[PDB]
């Protein structure tokens, strides 16, 4: 029962609705994630999914108690009679909380007055509109904190390692493109309230062409064979190879919409429907084509 | 040490559910909108997602304090313990105050008086959707602002700011629309009860063509090949020629599905439909003419009409 | 600095469980709304949508005082202290009360002792919609709501203003696409519950279909395929084979196109009309294939 | 002004973490069902929605009173100072209480001691749906009322009125189902924690067989008139025969597409894909004939098939 | 009566923000999963989606009496203000703990001091599946679960009975479709991490799908498909271009396996074994036809 004397004495004097430094100290606090999972990157919405351990770390002059305990370990339910600063994601469209089963929240304090706290959170962040190159993509998906009240003059953010403080360890976590490398930027940024630390952090993919692959292959080796037995065939018969032509643009027709019915329209090329617009006006032009020997073989 | 006494006889005497002024003059709000993403524009539920940084400020007698000459920005938890305005918007269906670590709500005082209040709210906010014109129409959907239970003997909205209290417009970017001008209005509106403030916030949203000219340009090759057919073959096995035109009917029928999944309906009828059908009659009506009765009016008549329908297609699209 | 004073002598002894009577008068409420929009009706799982602003007002004895002015506005905060009847609809299946930096919801007590409530909100509601005719639609969809709890000796609603006239108020503004609002009636009545009797202010909002949404997208096509049906009466006798394979290329579009005129429409057991419209072109195609196959 | 100080005798000494007549015998729960509707039936979740008044009553000791004459209905936020049963439901999916004003809970109290509890709630359910079989369904949508943190000797259920406990079923109108009985089942049942009581309310369901007996009717017909197209015609014009049987694996193709987002991807027994197979082996068999090519021969025979098809569908569906 | 001030000697100082045994041994937690239903597997989305009572049980000290009774079964509102373990999924996406008239949790003391705490929870998980056996393939969805702010030298998790007989499906329950349910693995297992090393309990359920459907509705469109190859190349008695048109239809046939097939699964980067299993099929269809219109 000496831990409830203590934790007791340290809660008469203590507003919970206060920062402790509010005097010359802006209140560094030290931060860092931990990765379990980054899901899938919908594209309709442009969003993607993403879960980490995300942990904070800051100093207090309000919670130095005795000797004979190093760190106490807290439940969930000291954290609303503890000062706890702001985090707010900027690109999140509905970053909820896991409440499950008595909702994690990890808490600890030394006697320096260091405390550590803890969360797990689930993001669908933006991450950008690149669709230059449809094939070749390369999306840094940035995704940024600061604190919604506090200000630069009274509120710190800062790393625990210069760029690879972030851990993750993963290999199948619903990712159906290539995870190649990630980073951290701070920045600050001017806004009409005050000015804010921005912790933005990266995470480098680039799509793997094996999911186009079956939708590049398989109309190629249909249209464009269709398109050469249509000649190959007897044009002596003109059923055979206009029909066959004639066909073959009915079927090339719905590939290119199926092709782009998952993925929303863009305003600008992404060098995919002109890389398969230049088959199909070449199998028009074969109709083209087609159609001026047939003008000079009935007469 | 100091500031705690100084907050605890803030909070020590307070009434939550008395506004300042209660029976004198009417209170003065200020507010500030900053647009963070339009993200979802749905047209067949007739809407659109905007995320924002609302923002009000007013002033307040009870809630100044002498020394400390700095700012004090507070928990969350004492919103439910200090005055809020009970503002809220008209066209929402769907909104919620962001709850990711905490609930985003700042509270910043002032030695004299000035409270500040700020949420990150995402609305999902129903707008009129004309869609007699479809390309280049501006919807101007709106976004309405308002108070609830004072009337303006009692309180008093204004843009914080003039017109730079809106921000982050030209900063966003939509695959679809975009973005040609953002106004603000300031009204009165009497109801039954009383007469209320009422902010509105335009926008009217060119809708970028390229995705409207792709699924315009990839089914007009489909009428082009239907023209081009018709005008091509001889009519000895005159049925191998209609039977592709009436194919073409099957086309324009999957593209009628592809019509009925992108578009409800409408009474008013759109822009891009109507052409399409015009021209599919007329190119119906030209393989059943030539089924009729021959090689050399074909290839006369169908391209020069052809070329006559895009030319007032193209006058009625440039209006 | 004085109002606070007096608030609490308001509080003090009144208990925020207990409705005023018990032993004594029946209490009556007064109910007003006010449409704020008439949302788009759902035909698939056959719904509508509404919000509106939805008041209320009865007198408290308990509540009277003796101010410097007459009457008195609140926050939804005291509120929620006043006893408020329970008040739900019938029809909503699933119903939202909106907040935003307050609970939607504001109370004006007068010095008389009534008071104003009011708050908004949105339902759900559904229609039992019969159709028999899907161009042809007529139906008065019912916004009933009683007490629930509160007996008919306990409670009673009564509309405030005229009640056939101007108790129900459309504001001008509706986003709907498929229908139009014609008008509204309302109505009282008593249903006879297993737990015991309770009033019920019934609403229903005559609706028709609009004519330029789905009627013109059916009668282009089938006015095109019985087009398409002549020319095989056109053809030669000479031509035997155009007359045939003109019947199957019809009905190939005609299938696709009854597929997607059932394919928004809702499942109903009853025949609808325009199922005898693609009849009427059905037959238009069987009594083509019958003078087909006359010539063969 | 005398009511409220006997509520607050009620009230000062009462505890409501502990059942009524605690330390003896079980108290017995009445239920009451008022079905408002079947709210949507899903057979892509294999679920249906429920919207109904689930009623409750018992009895108690520690609420009792003399002086008032009539009944007591109070306050739904009495709830959360009186002690109510834990009964759940079993197969729910997603369920929530109506919220529409206030929390729509109905408190009832007698001088006796007989306390009412009322709730409006709507269940997602699950059924365990077997699709073996398509145009008869019989469905056995349960609906299991059970208690979660009392055993048997501490509580036990009834239905208050035996028959009479549901009402509503016989004014339930559904689109897509028809109601064709209902059963109110009383069971013990045990699990390594305990025993526990459970009400099940079941009900069948029998298909409304007229939509997808008119949309049954189109393929069918579809394809007769595709085998009197292939049969009756001389082959000399050979590409007026072939074109007919090339455009039915289309026909069959948008019918079995249009089923697929209906039934989810079930591999055991699919009637419906029974019947389909039936018919495009059929349209297989009309290929192999004319492949074969007797005509006349083979269109007699034609219908026979059909007959004899169509009749074992028939008995498939009377059993 | 005696059970009110019994009550209130139980929490005479108690606190929540302390384990039974601070500055002693370690806690011991007794685990029981007794699954309802198995739910729907969204492959999709490569996640399961369970039912379960989860069971969980630890004595305390704290809270031993001599009364009357042994067991008091008591309500969830004392299970909120007693000290209970941190235990949450490891691979939960979207859980949700049930609430109905009272939430679905249990509270059992005994004059021991040992507790018992079920809670009826439906959890849903990412079951990360591999496609190398995509028309038949078998795998084992993982549930791992532990504690989150307690470490192995705070708490241990440990099954309630013999882990071989700590996972009970009830009877039938069974919402599955494609798959089979036969057997379930548990273990424990210590994860070590940037704070410390936590106790993992991990429980796979091993599943296989049904053969089915899923093949028939597949094949079957090949199988006429192939049949036709072979009419093909039946005899050549009758006329020639009867036989090239016959290709054409195997042209869209391959159009409509395409479709049937990638509304199922994931966009995955490698291939798969189906894809294979009908790229042959296709790959039989192509080159007949080349060979055939080379020749003829
Ligand atoms: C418009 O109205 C709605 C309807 O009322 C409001 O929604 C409610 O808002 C309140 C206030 O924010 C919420 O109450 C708080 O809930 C905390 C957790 O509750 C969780 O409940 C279930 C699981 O039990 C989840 O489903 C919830 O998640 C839902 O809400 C989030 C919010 O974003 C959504 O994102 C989700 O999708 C869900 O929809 C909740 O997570 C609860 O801990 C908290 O209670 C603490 O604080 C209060 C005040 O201090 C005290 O009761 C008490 O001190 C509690 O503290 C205890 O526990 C903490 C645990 O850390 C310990 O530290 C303490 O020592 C102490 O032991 C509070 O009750 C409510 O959940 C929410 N309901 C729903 C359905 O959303 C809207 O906010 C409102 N809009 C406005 C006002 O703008
Ligand atoms: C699951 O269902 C249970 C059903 O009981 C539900 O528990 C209830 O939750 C509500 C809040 O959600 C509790 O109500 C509180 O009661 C305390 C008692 O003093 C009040 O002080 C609280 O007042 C706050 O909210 C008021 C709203 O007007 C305001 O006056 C003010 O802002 C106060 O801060 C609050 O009313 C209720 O006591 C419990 N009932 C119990 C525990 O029996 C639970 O919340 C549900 N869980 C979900 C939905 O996740
Ligand atoms: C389309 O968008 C415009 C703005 O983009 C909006 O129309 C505005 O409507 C308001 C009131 O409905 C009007 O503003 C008026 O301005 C005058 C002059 O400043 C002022 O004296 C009045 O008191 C009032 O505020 C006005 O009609 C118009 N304002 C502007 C600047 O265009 C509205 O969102 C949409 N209007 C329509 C007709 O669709
Ligand atoms: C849905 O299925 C369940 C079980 O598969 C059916 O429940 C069964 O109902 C019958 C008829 O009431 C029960 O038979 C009798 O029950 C009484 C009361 O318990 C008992 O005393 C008799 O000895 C006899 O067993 C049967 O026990 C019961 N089975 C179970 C497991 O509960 C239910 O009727 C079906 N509902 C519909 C609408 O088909
Ligand atoms: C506290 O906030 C007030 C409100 O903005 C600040 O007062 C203004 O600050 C801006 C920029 O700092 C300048 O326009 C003037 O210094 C102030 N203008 C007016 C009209 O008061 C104040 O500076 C803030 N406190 C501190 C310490 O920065
Ligand atoms: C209080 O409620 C009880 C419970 O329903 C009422 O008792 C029943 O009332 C019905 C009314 O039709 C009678 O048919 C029953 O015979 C009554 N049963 C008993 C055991 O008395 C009671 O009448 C109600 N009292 C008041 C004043 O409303």
């Amino acid at each position: 029962g000496d831990v409830t004397v203590i934790l007791n004495n340290l809660l008469e004097g203590y507003d919970n609705k206060l920062r402790p430094d509010i005097g010359v100290k802006p209140t560094l606090i030290h931060t860092d994630m931990y990765v379990n999972s980054i899901g899938p990157v919908n594209a309709i919405n442009m969003e993607y999914t993403i879960d980490i351990f995300f942990a904070q770390t800051w100093y207090d002059r309000r919670l130095k108690f005795n000797s004979t305990i190093k760190v106490l370990r807290l439940n969930s339910n000291m954290v609303g009679k503890i000062w706890i600063p702001d985090t707010f994601f900027r690109n999140s469209k509905k970053a909820d909380a896991h409440w499950i089963t008595t909702p994690n929240r990890m808490l600890r304090i030394w006697n320096d007055g260091r405390v550590l706290y803890t969360l797990r959170l689930t993001i669908d962040a933006e991450c950008q509109l690149q669709l230059h190159n449809f094939p070749m993509d390369e999306h840094s998906c940035p995704l940024e904190f600061s604190s919604y009240g506090y200000p630069r003059e009274e509120i710190v953010y800062q790393w625990k390692r210069s760029s690879v403080e972030v851990g993750d360890t993963r290999s199948w976590r619903l990712y159906q493109f290539s995870f190649v490398g990630l980073r951290n930027t701070t920045e600050v940024v001017k806004t009409t309230s005050g000015d804010y630390v921005v912790m933005s952090v990266y995470f480098d993919l680039s799509r793997r062409m094996g999911y186009f692959t079956i939708q590049t292959y398989i109309p190629c080796t249909l249209i464009v064979v269709l398109s050469w037995v249509s000649f190959w065939i007897n044009k002596d018969a003109v059923p055979a190879r206009t029909s066959l032509g004639i066909t073959t643009v009915l079927t090339m027709t719905t590939l290119s919409t199926i092709a782009r019915k998952s993925l929303p329209k863009v305003s600008y090329v992404t060098a995919m429907d002109l890389f398969v617009s230049v088959c199909f006006i070449f199998v028009f032009s074969a109709l083209v084509e087609y159609g001026t020997l047939h003008y000079f073989v009935s007469n | 040490s100091y500031v705690k006494e100084t907050v605890d006889r803030l909070l020590k005497g307070y009434d939550i559910r008395l506004r300042p002024d209660f029976g004198g003059p009417p209170v003065d709000v200020g507010m500030r909108i900053d647009v963070a993403s339009i993200d979802m524009v749905s047209e067949v539920n007739m809407d659109y997602t905007l995320t924002m940084y609302f923002q009000q400020s007013w002033k307040d007698k009870r809630l100044s304090y002498s020394g400390i000459p700095l700012n004090l920005t507070l928990d969350n938890r004492v919103a439910d313990q200090l005055w809020v305005p009970d503002t809220y918007f008209l066209n929402d269906k769907k909104s919620f105050v962001h709850g990711v670590t905490v609930k985003n709500r700042m509270i910043r005082l002032h030695p004299d008086g000035t409270v500040l209040y700020g949420l990150r709210i995402t609305t999902t906010a129903a707008c009129m959707m004309d869609l007699r014109r479809y390309p280049l129409d501006e919807q101007n959907c709106t976004l309405e602002i308002e108070s609830y239970g004072y009337t303006t003997d009692d309180i008093e909205f204004y843009w914080n700011g003039g017109e730079g209290a809106v921000t982050g417009v030209n900063k966003i970017e939509l695959p679809q629309f975009s973005i040609v001008d953002y106004k603000m209005v300031s009204k009165k509106v009497e109801f039954t009860t009383g007469a209320y403030p009422r902010l509105s916030l335009s926008f009217r949203l060119k809708r970028n063509i390229g995705y409207f000219i792709l699924q315009t340009y990839m089914p007009s090759t489909l009428i082009t090949i239907l023209s081009w057919v018709s005008f091509w073959i001889n009519y000895d096995a005159s049925a191998a020629r209609v039977a592709l035109g009436i194919t073409t009917v099957l086309t324009m029928t999957t593209i009628s599905t592809h019509l009925r999944e992108t578009l409800p309906k409408i009474p008013y009828v759109k822009a891009i439909d109507i052409y399409l059908m015009g021209c599919f009659v007329f190119v119906f009506l030209a393989l059943l003419e030539y089924a009729f009765v021959i090689d050399k009016w074909s290839r006369m008549f169908f391209p020069i009409t052809f070329s006559l329908f895009n030319v007032v297609y193209w006058l009625y699209y440039v209006h | 600095t004085v109002f606070t004073r007096i608030l609490d002598r308001l509080l003090d002894g009144y208990d925020n469980r207990l409705r005023p009577g018990l032993g004594e008068r029946v209490t009556e409420v007064k109910t007003d709304i006010f449409v704020t929009s008439f949302g788009p009706v759902s035909d698939h799982d056959m719904e509508y949508t509404i919000d509106v602003f939805f008041r209320q007002s009865w007198k408290d004895e308990r509540l009277k005082f003796k101010g410097p002015m007459t009457v008195l506005r609140l926050n939804n905060l005291m509120a929620s202290k006043i006893w408020t009847p329970d008040t739900f609809f019938h029809n909503g299946k699933k119903s939202v009360a909106h907040n935003m930096t307050m609970p939607n919801k504001l109370l004006r007590i007068t010095e008389d002792g009534t008071l104003l409530y009011t708050m908004r909100l949105t339902v759900r509601a559904e229609c039992p919609m019969h159709l028999e005719d899907f161009p042809m639609d007529a139906h008065a969809c019912p916004l009933k709501f009683g007490s629930y709890a509160y007996t008919r000796a306990e409670v009673v609603y009564e509309w405030t203003r005229e009640p056939a006239r101007s108790v129900v108020v459309a504001e001008d503004g509706s986003r709907l696409n498929q229908y139009d609002l014609l008008g509204q009636t309302v109505d009282s009545g008593i249903v006879q519950s297993s737990t015991g009797e309770y009033v019920v202010m019934t609403t229903h909002f005559h609706l028709k279909r609009k004519i330029g949404y789905f009627v013109i997208q059916t009668y282009l096509p089938c006015i095109m395929t019985v087009i398409l049906s002549q020319v095989s009466f056109w053809l030669n006798r000479e031509s035997v084979p155009a007359r045939t394979v003109f019947g199957v290329t019809t009905v190939l579009t005609m299938t696709t196109l009854s597929i997607s005129a059932r394919n928004s429409l809702p499942k109903v057991a009853y025949a609808t009309a325009m199922d005898w419209f693609i009849a009427v072109c059905y037959a238009f195609v069987f009594s083509a294939l019958i003078e087909f196959a006359t010539v063969n």
